[PDB]
């Protein structure tokens, strides 16, 4: 009625501009369908962009290497919480997705062959673990995510792809279970767009603002996540938060993984190198949940560093300053801006810090979204979802390094393979109600002309202040029942919410209220469903039940063992639910993946001890 | 030409070239060889130098074309004057130096 | 104990009809700040001024999105160190010579359109075997590419040369023309005569008189005038 | 779905309507030695041409030959320093423009573009111009 609406008809859109959004954006348009991409921001803004690690991938460039042994190490790395399903298809696409992206230009590192250069990154293995160190993350430098977005975002200018930059998407278009497509916001002129397609994917980032201190960029919001949970969808596993072990001591900035898999060693304060005892075959290179929790003892048992015994030290003085430069020139400059340390002379202080989201929007291997209901995965119709917004499962309750960007561009080409097979162009557009999307519209407008109490930027700290203490590395019962209540009042108290802008074009600061509510969303079901999981798996690590609770108990031979019933044990996705009103969060179940697309080709793995 | 630009861009560089040599050569070599050189390089290179000028702060089709036509009577106005000076006047090299013994 | 330090913003807003371009002044503790310009700002629009609009994201200078005149330089403002002299008030402008959306954010839409122009993607006259083995390239040839792949669009260089000042309509800019060369001198790429060809016009390359403003404000320390240079060479040598 | 060409297009025809301002330059921009060599290196080389062609004009208009109007010159019987500044004011602008011009001339072959190249051979045309003005005024 205010709002001047525009209306849009394509085959099909993609919400988000990011490594995934963008593969699967000119992948569409690769296969004919008329395709449009939403993106709150410019593509190259993206936070894959601030990507540095790499992409791992068995090429062999380094020594003889097996995808399966990608696999396994991915099926261990997940704690068993990953559907293998889709661990098999990512892994075995690793090698075609990498070099896609080199011969789309991508400037890797090379070797004396003139191959991709590969370096060694955490938790990662030959010979099905029995193998030592594997080197099959695949870099340039340590800038690997600028080069491949800017290599992506590169190939997506000779495609027919209708972009639509620095549009913020509202909601999703369900009529009758399906979707239509998605409702957005033009930040430069301030009108209100409906974007109706027969297919929808997201690929929105993940929600690493929900805390104080992240390595995430300030527009990882989760905006595609709460959509999905606005339409009355269920988000999976939401409650396994990665924490990188080296992001740097005060900014957050990370410092790669990659210092480790060059040669870097973490140091406490009396000098020890105490990854040695943690994991005595892995050291600095055992998965992030463990390092993260190593790091994290040291300091709290007082053998933390600096002036408050609060981080500890990255040690990389003792590499030749050649291969600093070479391998790592990024950080070298990282750690001087934003710490004033010379990684030549004196080491990075860094500490845990969050860094990504295991879970989110739950999709299968071919990157449909899926509900459950009475047992049995209902694929939703038109809906997909790949990257970080998305939950393959392909990391489960524990992401190893470099698997991200190929998450990326594997499931971002895999929403476009499978809307080929299952669709054709040009097929009729679905219709929409004349007023669809207009719960959205009056929602922005509250906020637009909201006179309260409490600003938005207070409430954002409220939240990410009770995420940081209460949903930290280590968790409890009732610290995490006491950040339960306060984010269920945080939510509340959103009504005395308070406003300044009076405008529409470029408004940030309703663009920020916006984030500030789908952050909340996707905090309510991190920190509930942390709550309710009374085990310890991966990066969800309780105290009050150290245990990791399976089905069966895999330390002893599954010899006429009692089987524990699906409502008993844990090795089990976490389903939540948000009615938006009030902010209640429901939990539901559904059962791991644990069968591989082939059993002849690459065995299934069963749940077995975890150590690194 | 269809590298028409470079080509151009490379004549500049030559006649700069050209005309710094004819600094030491009309001290050297006074006389009409090289009043004559000075008078064609001296053109030239500021014929070319105030084309760049224009091109970079004119604007408009009418406005390109009168001032490119204008300079184009100056450069031309210029080297014959120039000529005029060397044939029928002391020239170039022993204007120069009579304007030094005042 | 507190150390309160001033900001000169630019304030413009479409939205109110009728608004002139203006400063304003805004007082900042920085003993409760961080120690970027953008720390500053992000601390002003937070608790004085939610209506202060501009650009922001990875705030580590990999994203470019805070690109502004900070100081009367082109720079991040995630990565500019507040000026600790209190005597000294901090002028912050958008990016110079642009139309201005709101605020300190600028209208990229032609500098974006300039950079798609030159096609900047690896070209191969055979594209046949897409996909089905990598590229080889030596390390020597690979490291041709230092100092140019590191490019992040923030658009500081060519905001900061006069003649993309004038001529911003024709001239490709420094970023652009960078990127150019980045893709001329990959050894993988089979268009380089023609990306050589695309620049014979008097504007689109040969706008730029070495003023060198670009090298001087890059905060990603990066010589787009020393590639320009490298252009002009190759497009005065290169046969067909 | 729109071609380089059609977006730079837009931009124009958007913008150029358009209520937005443009955001200022040249007021609020730092000044540096290489900006300011720079511009001077163009303004030396446009007075010199303009003073070529009033030269060339004079040739073609006046009255009397060149000798005359040195011969006119001498006769007034000026100081040693009034010749001595119009000698430099006349060739400082020359010395000026020929140093900048290699440097130029170097840049063209892509040499000394590091920024601190940049401004070490900057300065050095500013002292080089200063002792080549002084020694040939002195003449
Ligand atoms: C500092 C850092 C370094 C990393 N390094 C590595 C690494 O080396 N290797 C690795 O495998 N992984 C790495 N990761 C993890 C990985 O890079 C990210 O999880 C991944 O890049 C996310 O990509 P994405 O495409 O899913 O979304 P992003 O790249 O985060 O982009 C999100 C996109 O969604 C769009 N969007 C969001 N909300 C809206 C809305 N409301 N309307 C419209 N559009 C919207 C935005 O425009 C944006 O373009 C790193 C992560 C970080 C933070
Ligand atoms: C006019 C501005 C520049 C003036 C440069 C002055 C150079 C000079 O004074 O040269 C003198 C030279 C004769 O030198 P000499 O016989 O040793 O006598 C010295 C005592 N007068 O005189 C000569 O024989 C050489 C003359 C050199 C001419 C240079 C031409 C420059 C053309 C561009 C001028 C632009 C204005
Ligand atoms: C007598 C001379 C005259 C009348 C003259 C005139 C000019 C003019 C009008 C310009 C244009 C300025 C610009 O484009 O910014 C110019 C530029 C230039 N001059 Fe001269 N010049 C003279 C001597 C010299 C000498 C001796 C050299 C050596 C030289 C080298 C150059 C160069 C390299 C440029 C190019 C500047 C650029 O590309 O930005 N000139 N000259
Ligand atoms: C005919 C003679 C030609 C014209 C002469 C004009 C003289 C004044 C020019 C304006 C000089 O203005 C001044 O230049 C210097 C040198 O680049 C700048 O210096 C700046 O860059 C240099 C490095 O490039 C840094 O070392 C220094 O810390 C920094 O402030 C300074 O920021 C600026 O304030
Ligand atoms: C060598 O070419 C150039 N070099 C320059 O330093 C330059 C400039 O620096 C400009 C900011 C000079 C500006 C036009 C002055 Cl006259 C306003 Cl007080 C400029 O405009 C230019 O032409 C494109
Ligand atoms: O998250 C990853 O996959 C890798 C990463 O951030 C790093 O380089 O440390
Ligand atoms: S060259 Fe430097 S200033 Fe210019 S766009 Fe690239 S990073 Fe930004
Ligand atoms: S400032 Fe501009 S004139 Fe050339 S050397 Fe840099 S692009
Ligand atoms: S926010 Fe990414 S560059 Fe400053
Ligand atoms: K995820």
């Amino acid at each position: 009625t205010q709002y001047p609406v525009v209306d849009h008809e394509f085959d099909a859109v993609v919400v988000g501009a990011g490594g995934a959004g963008l593969r699967a954006a000119f992948g569409l348009s690769e296969a004919g369908f008329n395709t449009a991409c939403v993106t709150k921001l410019f593509p190259t803004r993206s936070h894959t962009v601030a990507a540095q690690g790499g992409i791992n991938a068995a090429l062999g460039n380094m020594e003889d290497d097996n995808w399966r042994w990608h696999f396994y190490d991915t099926v261990k790395g997940s704690d068993w919480l990953g559907d293998q399903d889709a661990i098999h298809y990512m892994t075995e696409q690793a090698p075609a997705a990498v070099i896609e992206l080199e011969n789309y230009g991508m400037p890797f590192s090379r070797t004396e062959e003139g191959k991709i250069y590969q370096r060694a990154f955490g938790g990662q293995s030959l010979q099905f673990g029995k193998g030592g160190q594997a080197h099959r993350c695949c870099c340039v430098a340590d800038r690997t995510g600028h080069s491949l977005l800017h290599t992506l975002y590169g190939r997506s200018l000779r495609y027919d792809t209708s972009y639509f930059v620095e549009y913020f998407a509202l909601d999703l278009l369900m009529e009758n279970g399906e979707c239509r497509g998605v409702i957005a916001l033009c930040i430069e002129d301030g009108t209100i767009h409906r974007f109706r397609a027969k297919n929808t994917v997201i690929a929105t980032g993940g929600y690493g603002r929900t805390y104080f201190s992240c390595t995430s960029a300030h527009t990882s919001t989760g905006d595609g996540t709460a959509m999905v949970t606005r339409a009355g969808l269920p988000c999976q596993d939401l409650e396994f938060v990665q924490f990188h072990p080296t992001g740097i001591y005060g900014a957050g900035c990370l410092i790669t993984e990659g210092c480790r898999g060059e040669g870097g060693i973490l140091i406490n304060s009396q000098g020890e190198r105490f990854m040695e005892r943690y994991a005595p075959v892995a050291k600095d290179l055992a998965s992030r949940d463990v390092v993260s929790r190593s790091m994290t003892i040291e300091i709290r048992e007082g053998r933390g560093c600096g002036p408050e015994k609060d981080h500890v030290y990255l040690q990389l003085h003792h590499l030749p300053p050649q291969q600093l430069a070479t391998r790592l020139p990024g950080i070298s400059e990282t750690a001087m801006i934003f710490a004033g340390v010379d990684v030549t002379k004196e080491p990075i202080p860094v500490l845990p810090t969050v860094h990504y989201n295991m879970g989110g929007i739950p999709t299968n291997y071919k990157g449909q979204v899926i509900t459950h209901v009475n047992g049995e995965d209902k694929v939703v119709p038109g809906l997909y979802a790949c990257g970080e917004a998305a939950s393959a499962s392909v990391h489960g309750a524990n992401r190893l390094g470099a698997n991200s960007l190929l998450d990326l561009v594997v499931f971002g080409r895999a929403c476009a393979l499978t809307i080929a097979e299952t669709c054709k162009p040009g097929e009729p557009v679905p219709s929409i109600k004349p007023n669809a999307g207009e719960e959205s519209v009056a929602n922005l407008d509250k906020l637009r002309f909201a006179d309260g109490t409490i600003r938005t930027s207070e409430a954002r700290l409220n939240m990410q202040k009770t995420m940081q203490s209460h949903a930290a590395v280590f968790r409890t019962g009732s610290i995490l029942q006491e950040g339960c209540e306060k984010l269920s009042q945080i939510y509340r108290d959103l009504a005395h919410l308070k406003t300044f802008d009076r405008g529409i074009v470029w408004n940030t600061d309703l663009v920020e209220t916006l984030e500030l509510q789908n952050l909340m969303l996707c905090a309510l079901q991190t920190i509930y469903g942390a709550e309710a999981r009374k085990e310890s798996r991966g990066a969800h690590a309780r105290e009050d039940y150290k245990l990791r609770i399976d089905e069966f108990d895999y330390s002893k031979p599954l010899q006429g063992q009692q089987k524990r019933p699906f409502e008993e044990h844990w090795r089990k996705h976490t389903l939540s639910y948000v009615d938006v009103k009030s902010g209640k969060v429901t939990l539901k179940y559904r059962p791991v993946i644990d069968r591989t697309l082939n059993e002849e080709d690459c065995s299934s793995v069963p749940p077995a001890i975890r150590s690194y | 030409s269809s590298k028409a630009a470079s080509l151009h861009w490379t004549s500049e560089r030559a006649v700069s070239a050209l005309l710094l040599g004819l600094l030491p050569a009309a001290y050297l070599y006074p006389g009409p060889a090289v009043d004559y050189s000075l008078a064609a390089a001296l053109t030239l290179h500021g014929h070319w130098g105030l084309g760049q000028v224009i091109t970079d702060y004119v604007h408009g089709d009418t406005p390109i074309k009168v001032a490119n036509t204008g300079l184009y009577v100056l450069s031309a106005i210029t080297f014959t004057g120039l000529c005029y000076f060397n044939y029928y006047d002391v020239g170039i090299c022993k204007a120069v130096a009579m304007l030094w013994s005042i | 104990t507190s150390r309160i330090k001033k900001f000169s913003i630019y304030r413009w807003d479409p939205d109110k009809p009728g608004d002139k371009p203006r400063m304003q002044t805004y007082e900042v503790d920085l003993n409760k700040c961080g120690p970027m310009v953008l720390d500053a700002l992000i601390k002003i629009k937070n608790e004085l001024d939610s209506t202060l609009t501009f650009r922001r994201s990875c705030r580590e200078g990999i994203c470019g999105s805070c690109a502004m005149n900070i100081a009367g330089g082109n720079t991040l403002a995630c990565t500019k160190k507040i000026d600790p002299d209190l005597s000294k008030t901090t002028k912050i402008y958008p990016l110079p010579h642009m139309y201005v959306v709101k605020d300190l954010v600028p209208d990229l839409s032609n500098f974006y359109a300039q950079y798609k122009s030159i096609e900047p993607y690896l070209k191969k006259k055979d594209e046949s075997k897409q996909g089905k083995e990598q590229y080889l390239q030596s390390i020597e040839d690979r490291q041709k590419l230092d100092g140019l792949y590191e490019c992040i669009l923030c658009a500081c260089c060519s905001t900061s040369c006069p003649s993309y000042w004038w001529n911003g309509d024709k001239y490709l800019g420094p970023a652009v023309l960078m990127q150019a060369y980045r893709w001329m001198i990959d050894s993988r790429d089979d268009y380089t005569e023609e990306r050589l060809a695309q620049l014979q016009d008097p504007f689109s390359l040969y706008r730029c008189h070495t003023i060198m403003n670009c090298t001087r404000t890059c905060p990603k320390g990066l010589n787009p005038g020393k590639a320009i240079a490298e252009i002009k060479k190759m497009m005065a040598t290169y046969k067909e | 779905a729109t071609t380089a060409k059609e977006e730079m297009a837009r931009f124009w025809e958007k913008n150029t309507k358009s209520s937005r301002p443009l955001s200022p330059h040249i007021s609020i921009y730092k000044w540096s030695l290489p900006m300011a060599m720079s511009i001077t290196h163009r303004g030396t080389g446009v007075a010199l041409s303009l003073g070529v062609s009033l030269f060339s004009l004079a040739a073609l208009l006046l009255p009397e030959q060149f000798p005359h109007y040195v011969a006119v010159v001498k006769s007034l019987s000026l100081s040693p320093a009034l010749i001595y500044s119009a000698k430099f004011a006349l060739v400082f602008p020359l010395s000026y423009h020929t140093w900048n011009g290699i440097r130029h001339l170097v840049w063209d072959m892509g040499k000394g573009f590091k920024l601190s190249q940049v401004e070490q051979s900057g300065v050095v045309v500013l002292i080089l111009t200063l002792l080549s003005s002084a020694a040939i005024a002195a003449m």
